[PDB]
């Protein structure tokens, strides 16, 4: 419409907007979670650790609110952790710093600040960064169990360490010569009915739960041929043509019956010709599974044409429509397993495969409904750490003081790189060192003169090395605390808090047509 | 709202409605003084209740808003009347007009005649025009020091992947001259396009190569089909073979599948058959579009099948006309039942499969009936690629432009400092009334290097500093002299007196944006008889 | 307050905010008072009369508060300037944005003690390096180019259109004849306005310069004995009576004769005495006057009370109004008087010349009193300026270049210590950026244009900004090797005493 607004009171109203979001989530940040309390608009309580749970069912703001959400999506798209970490970055920086650079006026300065802000990360992160051994579990046991013990829950923790750490090694790249990190839908989660954790097999390969459900059909064949259509399928499946009258009801079911006979008539060459998996991305009846009992065939329903490459070059399924006819057959084994396992009347199949394209869904068990989530919620937690592994081996220390080892890194270059660039660029190192300040107030104790015992620590003996405890608030080897900071949540968050912060600095104006 | 509200149509008669719509006009050019230039700020703006977008395009803005006032709806219009003719030059035309129908009703008011302010503004459009064509002071990309190299380094400095832009300068010289694509005229310049623009992850980040002839990405890694035969006659292939849903030929009624089988045995021959006709006709590189499913892909590769598949259209298109074949003379049939023909050929000197980035491309050396070149680049990364990618386009578009018009002015508020001095000194010649309409005019051109310089953080002050510093009064003359200067560089807001710079925009984008900037003022003076409707 | 007690003017808001908010508002004037000024200020008074000045003591005295901490502060600038000349400008602007810089540390949680010491840590590392910063001396008080060197700054403080001028002329004027080995005049400097004669013919008239008119013939001697009298001689003039209009003329003309022969033997008895000149702070007698040119005594026909009391002092005399025979108990003092015409008026001119006991005295000439008595203020802390009781004076950047010569000293100090006195050092070195931030706002440019680059210059001591183009765009100045000094003395009080003001009104709570 016609609408505008004056330059200072919106890039304000987005600084009211940020930070009054960093407020609480910042102190719902790592071990010294607090918990953000939604009351129900029609009655009800709701508290958690996620913000954007509480975020996004309540009304949310415009001017800076709705850029916050946009930014974790991207947060949590990728590696899940770290959406309480981004937005507390930028709200602070654009609290701290903006305002007395609003009475300068420059827009643009601070902006190329972020530019010397990033690149001054990268150069004392990688020296921080320690190696771990990718080719040893026990090494990458250790920081993957630092990321589900952000909870209490740690009792099956180890469970989560057991399955994770040797399926997403698997998980690669359709460029196949590469590792680094997964892919959503290339490595998901899903909860396995009943079970128990001493039968949580460890999965590394693609899971097919539309496979049997019935003990006639395919038992145990190394090499699941999946069989798509034109010599043992056929392309009718129409009706034998019985006359339409309008005015009975058992016209409509009798043309739905006569569609249901011929495909009966297209697996009787399932019966003649032999195959062990038939696919029908259209999805098939119930009623059609109970021939392929008689053809001993199990069937695939309700899928897509791309699952079906996926999983025939991971787990060796040659493309045939009958294995007495070939077609030039695809690759014999890929497959470590292959193994079906049942739950009542639910068969889950089950393919273990090496090094492979496949979309991965992988096994997990409980004791329960709902603690069969809680081992999923655990799963999720690990593959970040098994992303990030796969990413960097080389990772830093940390418990909030490598936050403090960018933020006093910078200072430093504040100090030798002389000029105008220095006053935005010294302004963002002083938010960087509140969150593991505020961190250690929960701990409780003077937390600035800390703070001040935090940066006499960096530039003397060990920016970070020596570090500091988030749940005690004591200066500790962060190595030997056995807490670590996943590098790609050091990459990517630190990323993702300067592009927002330059966006929200950039916008004086908003119209709604 | 001031005016009465009793009446209708939102009419206040006089002054209070002549107070409306400067108000009215000048927020809808505050908008753009944000978004100015390539320093201007983008704005988040929210399309509904939850679509927002984030735009510094003027223009896109306009699209966006409704308006409710005809000075917020004329500038809509006479600003997407420059959209059409480019794109560019939409933004200055929006920020000046509001200072001009602030100044129109002033003196349009206080005729002898009353259109002689109007006038007085065409005679300050028409001296700028005769001025505009005297230009060569600052922007020239025709040539430089060394060339247009000299032009398009400095453009690809202005636009930033580093350090770099030595290597990628030739690019820019090269595409305008590899394109043979007929404009009007016939010009040696052609449109830049139509350039087979490749990217290559992980080398030196500097580095460029040129390919004389046009470069086609095709897949590797998943292929291992013959390919690699050198050749110098290539054939362009809109087909697809497949194994498993090709032809259909039995009804669902019949209840005998043995008659839907019998008939799917012919139709997987015929694709064999099909490259072996194509073959003996005289290929031995045919180039083969996507379309089969991906269970009939990994037949091909490990058994055996002459093609090059999935390869782009968008360079296909292209280097079938560059090379002298045909994609359609021959299409009856999708299917290998057909043989080929020998007018659906292209023609090269030779084609040679080179390996390089680990990646077997097909380099089409010297394609016949017109002889052409295309560009691969060399990043060390995915993203890095990216970046130098968006860095080329625009070298891409302001090098063509300015060889189209001889005479070049310099780009953004640079260009308007003589404009608003010397039409000025201009206005005072010719003496009476229609002196001030084209002093306000030349008045009103001061605010875009200003707030340019605002989005830039340089601040507009140093700005009318150094661009009245440099002006000479008793040079008037602009040749290319060491006496006054009229250039500047937007991307850092400060004045750097260069003429081979990417900012400088040409005449074309210059002379149309004056028309409408003015008319627009005149737009708004077009009624007669203010009144209302019940 | 919860209760009917406790009165008191501050508290958690009004001590923490109000207190650094009057503090702020007096500072708020002298943002540009030291230093390059495009500022001036108009006041009218108590007096209710209009003028305008640079100097904040004649502000601050005109300024009144009921805040405690805004009270203070203006004396503690008076004791800067009780002891050197200028720079009291500098004791308020410079404890004005300290104290606001307390106010984010008290934003983020530090204790008030914390932000107590860390001042008092930095006030005194600050006062070890800052001799060490001393660049020059006054080598040769008797040199005129030497003491207009130092003077350039101050004149500035005021104006900086009248900086050469001005310092040329008090060094003309003779603040060069003062060894400053316990020598240096406070009354005998006094700066006399001679309306007339515009401001760039102010001359220079060494001892006591009066503007009034010199009545009757020169002294006898120049050696004479000067008597200093509050009134001896009247005028007559009277009005309707108890019974209106008395009855008679003849005891008019009676007390007439005895009022002749009255002031015939009081111009007697001082020719008797030996005293060759009588001052009248009252008016002149007709009668009195055609003896006393006879007994060839100069007479003074006017003084005002600032005319005796500087004679009293100077001279030695004894003022009281002689409705008896004078004799002399005043002891005339000065061996020479002068008669000169200085704005074409009877200027009276007294002279002594001695080693510690000398005379030397501002006179300026100008068309305008208004304008004058602001040009004076220039001319009043530069000659205090002088008094540093040394001959080296230790001469150190002038204009504040030493600010950002300093500030690098003590951010670096504040980085290397430990605790919450850590970060008020590193404020500290704030707190020498604010004044060139305001002065530059005053040149014409953004704050974060210049103070970068005296930052990115080095340890120089020459580089600051001045008023010109330099000032603006590029920031460098050279405010140290083009004539612009500053002492050490004036420097060491003005930090000392604004942070001893500033620890104290932080305490306060009440």
């Amino acid at each position: 419409n016609t609408k505008r607004e004056s330059g200072r009171k919106v890039q304000s109203g987005n600084i009211n907007a940020a930070k009054t979001i960093a407020d609480i989530i910042r102190t719902c940040l790592g071990p010294k979670s607090m918990m953000k309390m939604l009351l129900d608009p029609m009655g009800g309580i709701v508290m958690t650790n996620d913000g954007n749970a509480i975020l996004r069912e309540i009304q949310v703001q415009h001017p800076a609110a709705k850029s916050m959400i946009e930014i974790s999506r991207t947060q949590d798209e990728e590696v899940g952790d770290g959406t309480t970490s981004v937005i507390i970055l930028a709200g602070e920086m654009l609290s701290v710093a903006e305002h007395f650079l609003e009475q300068q006026m420059h827009p643009t300065v601070v902006i190329s600040a972020y530019r010397k802000a990033l690149d001054d990360m990268i150069s004392t992160l990688k020296k921080i960064s320690i190696p771990v051994d990718i080719s040893d579990s026990d090494m990458m046991l250790n920081i993957i169990n630092s990321s589900i013990t952000t909870k209490a829950i740690s009792r099956w923790s180890s469970l989560a360490c057991n399955i994770a750490l040797d399926a997403v090694k698997m998980v690669q790249f359709e460029e196949n010569g590469r590792k680094e990190i997964d892919i959503k839908k290339y490595a998901r989660v899903e909860k396995i009915p009943g079970g128990i954790i001493e039968d949580s097999c460890v999965l590394r390969g693609v899971m097919i739960n539309k496979d049997v459900t019935h003990p006639r059909m395919r038992r145990y064949i190394k090499n699941p041929r999946i069989v798509l259509l034109d010599s043992s399928l056929e392309y009718k499946k129409g009706e034998s043509q019985t006359d339409i009258e309008i005015t009975r009801e058992e016209d409509f079911t009798r043309i739905l019956q006569m569609e249901e006979e011929y495909i009966q008539q297209l697996c009787e060459d399932i019966i003649q010709l032999k195959p062990d998996v038939v696919i029908t991305e259209k999805g098939i009846s119930d009623l059609a599974q109970h021939y392929l009992m008689r053809a001993n065939i199990t069937a695939i329903r309700r899928v897509r044409k791309t699952d079906n490459n996926r999983i025939a070059r991971a787990c060796g399924a040659r493309i045939v429509s009958r294995p007495e006819e070939l077609r030039e057959d695809d690759v014999g084994t890929g497959a470590g397993l292959l193994e079906i396992k049942k739950i009542g009347d639910e068969y889950f199949t089950f393919i273990t495969d090496c090094k492979d394209p496949k979309a991965c869904t992988i096994l997990l068990r409980g004791a329960s409904k709902e603690i069969l989530s809680e081992v999923e919620r655990n799963l999720q937690d690990a593959m970040q750490v098994c992303r990030n592994v796969l990413l960097d081996p080389q990772l830093v220390p940390g418990g909030g003081a490598s936050e403090m080892a960018v933020a006093h890194a910078l200072t430093e270059k504040s100090k030798a790189m002389t000029g105008v660039e220095q006053w935005p660029y010294r302004a963002v190192a002083q938010a960087l060192e509140v969150i593991p300040r505020t961190l250690i107030q929960n701990c409780g104790a003077s937390t600035i003169r800390l703070l001040t015992s935090l940066r006499a620590k960096h530039t003397q003996e060990n920016c970070e090395t020596w570090g500091v405890n988030g749940e005690t608030g004591t200066l500790v080897d962060m190595k030997e605390l056995g807490i670590w900071e996943p590098l790609a949540v050091k990459l990517q968050t630190y990323k993702t808090a300067v592009e927002t912060a330059v966006l929200l600095l950039r916008i004086d104006d908003i119209v709604s047509g | 709202m001031e005016g009465p509200l009793s009446v209708f149509g939102d009419r206040s008669t006089g002054e209070t409605i002549r107070s409306q719509n400067v108000m009215a006009a000048a927020s809808i050019a505050n908008i753009v003084k944000s978004s100015l230039g390539p320093v201007g700020l983008d704005k988040m703006l929210v399309d509904d209740i939850g679509d927002v977008t984030i735009t510094n395009d003027g223009a896109t803005i306009l699209k966006l808003l409704e308006v409710e006032h005809p000075a917020a709806k004329v500038l809509c219009e006479l600003a997407d009347l420059q959209d059409k003719e480019v794109g560019d030059g939409t933004t200055s035309v929006v920020i000046i007009a509001a200072e001009l129908l602030k100044n129109a009703d002033e003196l349009v008011k206080q005729k002898i005649h009353p259109t002689s302010v109007i006038s007085g503004y065409r005679l300050a459009c028409k001296e700028a025009v005769r001025y505009i064509n005297e230009n060569l002071i600052v922007n020239t990309d025709e040539l430089g020091r060394d060339c247009l190299i000299n032009a398009a380094k400095t453009s690809m400095s202005s636009k930033i992947i580093g350090i770099n832009g030595d290597f990628f300068a030739n690019m820019v010289v090269d595409a305008v001259l590899a394109i043979k694509y007929t404009d009007i005229r016939g010009q040696p310049r052609y449109p830049v396009n139509s350039v087979n623009i490749l990217k290559a992850h992980g080398r030196s980040q500097m580095e460029s190569m040129l390919i004389s002839g046009y470069a086609l990405n095709c897949v590797v890694g998943s292929q291992g089909m013959p390919k690699r035969i050198v050749n110098a006659k290539i054939a362009c292939l809109d087909f697809s073979l497949q194994k498993t849903k090709m032809k259909l030929g039995v009804q669902v009624v019949i209840t005998d599948p043995e008659k839907l089988d019998q008939i799917r045995q012919r139709e997987s021959d015929i694709t064999k058959e099909r490259i072996q006709k194509i073959l003996a006709t005289g290929a031995n590189v045919i180039l083969t579009t996507g379309g089969i499913d991906d269970m009939c892909l990994k037949y091909f590769v490990e058994a055996g099948a002459m093609a090059v598949r999935r390869v782009l259209k968008r360079d296909l298109k292209r280097i079938a006309k560059a090379s002298g074949a045909t994609i359609l003379s021959t299409l009856a049939n999708l299917e290998g039942e057909e043989t080929f023909e020998a007018a659906m050929l292209g023609q090269a000197e030779e084609v040679v499969q080179e390996r390089i980035c680990d990646d077997e491309l097909i380099l089409i050396k010297n394609t016949k009936a017109r002889t052409s070149a295309s560009i691969i680049l060399r990043g060390a990364n995915d993203f890095m690629c990216d970046e130098m990618e968006r860095s080329l386009h625009d070298a891409l578009c302001v090098v063509k432009r300015v060889l189209e018009s001889k005479s070049v002015v310099p780009g953004g508020g640079a260009v308007e400092a003589a404009l608003s001095i010397y039409l000025e000194n201009y206005a005072t010649s010719m003496g009476s009334r229609e002196q001030l309409a084209i002093a306000e005019f030349a008045r009103s051109l001061l605010v875009i290097p200003n707030t340019l310089a605002v989005n830039a953080a340089q601040d507009s002050t140093d700005l009318v500093a150094k661009l009245r510093a440099f002006h000479n009064e008793a040079q008037v003359n602009p040749e290319r002299k060491n006496l006054k200067w009229i250039g500047l560089d937007l991307s850092n807001g400060k004045p750097r007196d260069n003429k081979q710079a990417g900012v400088f925009e040409p005449t074309i984008v210059k002379v149309k944006s004056l028309k409408f900037a003015t008319e627009a003022a005149i737009t708004i003076l077009r009624i007669d008889d203010l009144i209302k409707l019940h | 307050m919860l209760k009917e007690g406790a009165k008191h003017f501050s508290g958690l808001e009004e001590a923490v905010y109000r207190n650094i908010q009057a503090c702020k508002e007096l500072a708020q004037t002298t943002r540009t008072a030291y230093g390059p000024n495009g500022m001036n200020k108009m006041v009218i008074n108590h007096l209710e009369k209009l003028f305008v000045t640079n100097d904040a003591a004649t502000i601050l005295r005109e300024l009144e508060v009921q805040h405690p901490a805004a009270k203070m502060i203006v004396m503690a600038s008076h004791m800067q300037e009780q002891e050197v000349g200028d720079g009291t400008n500098f004791v308020l602007v410079f404890a004005g944005a300290l104290l606001e810089l307390a106010e984010e540390l008290l934003r983020i949680g530090l204790s008030v003690s914390e932000v107590i010491e860390g001042y008092e840590i930095a006030c005194r590392k600050a006062h070890e390096i800052l001799p060490n910063l001393v660049c020059c001396s006054a080598k040769n008080l008797r040199d005129i180019d030497e003491v207009s060197s130092l003077l350039r700054t101050s004149i500035m403080s005021k104006q900086y259109g009248n900086e050469v001028f001005l310092a040329k002329l008090i060094a003309q004027a003779c603040v060069s004849i003062f060894p400053d080995s316990g020598h240096f005049n406070v009354d005998n400097i006094r700066v006399c306005k001679i309306l007339g004669s515009g401001i760039s013919s102010s001359s220079v008239l060494h001892g006591m310069v009066f503007k009034k008119e010199t009545e009757g013939d020169v002294t006898s001697v120049k050696d004479a004995k000067i008597a200093v009298y509050s009134c001896p001689f009247d005028g007559m003039i009277t009005e309707t009576k108890g019974t209106v209009l008395i009855k008679t003329a003849e005891e008019l003309m009676n007390f007439s004769k005895g009022e002749e022969n009255l002031m015939d033997a009081q111009v007697k008895a001082i020719a008797d005495t030996g005293a060759n000149v009588v001052v009248t702070g009252g008016k002149v007698a007709d009668m009195a006057l055609h003896y006393a040119n006879k007994y060839n005594i100069m007479l003074v026909r006017l003084n005002s009370k600032w005319d005796l009391r500087r004679l009293c002092k100077t001279v030695g005399a004894t003022a009281l109004p002689r409705l008896t025979p004078p004799v002399l108990e005043e002891m005339g003092h000065c061996d020479s008087v002068y008669l000169s015409e200085v704005g074409d008026t009877q200027v009276v001119v007294f002279k002594h010349e001695k080693e510690d006991g000398a005379i030397s005295t501002i006179v300026l000439r100008g068309s305008t009193d208004n304008l004058m008595d602001d040009i004076e203020r220039a001319v009043d802390d530069g000659v205090n300026t002088f008094k540093v009781l040394t001959r080296d004076k230790r001469l150190v950047p002038g204009g504040g270049a030493t600010e950002i010569e300093l500030a690098k000293q003590i951010t670096s100090y504040g980085e290397t210590c430990p605790g919450l006195e850590q970060y008020a050092i590193k404020k500290f070195a704030e707190a020498f950026e604010a004044i060139p931030r305001a002065l530059a706002e005053n040149s014409g440019v953004k704050a974060n244009e210049v103070i970068s680059k005296l930052y990115a210059v080095h340890q120089e001591g020459n580089k600051n900004v001045g008023l010109d183009i330099e000032a603006e765009v590029p920031a460098v100045k050279d405010m140290l090797e083009a004539g612009i000094l500053d002492t050490y003395l004036g420097k060491y009080w003005a930090i000392k005493l604004a942070t001893n003001a500033a620890v104290t009104v932080l305490r306060v709570d009440q």
